[PDB]
């Protein structure tokens, strides 16, 4: 019972404290796709 | 209460079987001191 | 890209990415609050056990 | 003792009922005959059909992962010393055995395979890396056919589980499923109504996008 909320703890918050990055270099990926088209135009 | 008690050494006999739920039914009462039989065992070996 | 068009396919390429990614951490958070709206009751006395 | 006996008991709940005794243990001569007994049970038995008495015993309960601590006790008698590291040479074999590429591929051929520990071991996923590439794609073409026109009230989340631990291990297999549309579909099914079949998905589509 204990190795269930032992081993979802261990791998959601490693997963979240590295699909947060996976996502917050996304996000700026994706504005200056953005900032640049406008910008080239 | 001017005095203080009057105490026993009774000695107990746990089977195999009831060694954890007769403890487990002394720790609910809470009036046993257990003397320690081994004292010079290392910190393993223990059962 | 260094090429005009081929941004278009990209930032609609990042554009449905981020909705999946953004997708799974509204999900994951929700999962990970609903093992503690349950695993984190009756820890007191699986402190006491 | 007699060969002759052990396939005709099998007709039974025999097995998953004598494992219900064996986590009490209370007595401590109850368990030390079922221990040897199921020694007798399969060393006596001259037949290749210990194996089904290995796909309902042991890994359908919870009396493999019980021969370990019975093990790290200390225990007096020299018959049961010797039953437990006999039990782990038979049994270790056993779990090597039950992992193998044929048996995978009948589980997502044949189908209907369940949360046997075919899907849990990772020696499975850790040699078989290139053979769902190695079947010309169909073998990642054929666990995702079952997985779309089928509700599979339980076996849903087994397939999942096969998805998320393969691209785990291999980073190329992400492109085999982005150009398939199976991430369309784990992004469906995470929304059902059991949380067996729910988190598996949910655990899917999070190992599907690690890096990016």
């Amino acid at each position: 019972n204990f190795e269930k909320i032992e081993n979802e703890l261990k791998e959601i918050n490693t997963n979240q404290e590295a699909l947060k990055r996976n996502f917050l270099e996304l996000t700026e990926l994706k504005f200056i796709l953005r900032k640049t088209q406008q910008f080239f135009d | 209460l001017f005095r203080s008690e009057e105490m026993t050494l009774a000695q107990l006999f746990l089977q195999s079987e009831a060694a954890y739920c007769c403890v487990s039914e002394l720790g609910e009462l809470g009036k046993v001191q257990f003397r320690d039989l081994n004292p010079d065992v290392n910190v393993f070996q223990r059962k | 890209p260094e090429t005009p068009q081929e941004r278009k396919e990209m930032a609609s390429g990042v554009n449905t990415r981020i909705d999946d990614l953004q997708m799974v951490l509204n999900q994951t958070e929700d999962h990970r609050q609903r093992v503690l709206q349950a695993a984190a009751k009756n820890i007191r006395v699986w402190f006491i056990k | 003792f007699s060969p002759q006996m052990c396939e005709h008991l099998r007709r039974y709940n025999i097995i998953p009922v004598l494992s219900d005794i064996l986590q009490e243990s209370v007595k401590e001569k109850v368990t030390r005959i079922i221990l040897a007994a199921f020694r007798n049970f399969l060393e006596k038995s001259v037949e290749r059909e210990t194996r089904q008495e290995y796909a309902l015993a042991m890994i359908q309960c919870k009396v493999l992962k019980q021969l370990e601590n019975l093990e790290q006790q200390k225990y007096d008698d020299e018959d049961i010393s010797e039953d437990i590291k006999f039990l782990l040479e038979k049994l270790g074999e056993s779990v090597q055995d039950l992992s193998s590429f044929d048996e995978y591929s009948s589980e997502l051929k044949s189908g209907r395979l369940e949360w046997s520990p075919v899907h849990k071991s990772e020696k499975f996923w850790r040699e078989n890396a290139a053979r769902l590439n190695e079947k010309n794609y169909e073998l990642l073409k054929i666990l995702t056919k079952l997985l779309e026109v089928s509700d599979d009230p339980q076996v849903l989340a087994v397939a999942a589980h096969d998805v998320g631990e393969y691209v785990r291990h291999y980073p190329r297999g992400k492109r085999v499923i982005e150009q398939l549309g199976g991430k369309q579909l784990v992004m469906n099914h995470m929304h059902h109504e059991d949380q067996q079949v729910r988190y598996n998905a949910l655990l899917a589509v999070q190992k599907l996008m690690v890096h990016n």
